[PDB]
């Protein structure tokens, strides 16, 4: 479960660092 | 000169095998097609449609 926060905050951060 | 043994060894052993293995039959074989083809759908139907996802969405 803990690792769905990582997974979804990692995709989140890819998507604000592609947006960057 | 017919010093090949185990090529024919091979052949003569390997047949062997084979005659005494079970053929999956009839109705064994839709019990395990369908079993593939489900799994290829579930990884070709929530994948593929996953995959139309991000085509707009990178875009």
């Amino acid at each position: 479960v803990p690792v769905l926060v990582m997974s979804l905050l990692f995709i989140a951060s890819v998507f604000m660092l592609h947006i960057w | 000169a017919a010093f090949v043994e185990p090529s024919r060894q091979f052949v003569k052993d390997s047949i062997r095998l084979v005659k005494r293995c079970t053929k999956p039959d009839r109705k064994e074989f839709q019990k395990i097609a369908m079993a593939t083809a489900i799994g290829f759908a579930i990884m070709g139907f929530i994948g593929f449609f996953v995959k139309l996802i991000h085509i707009p969405i990178n875009n």
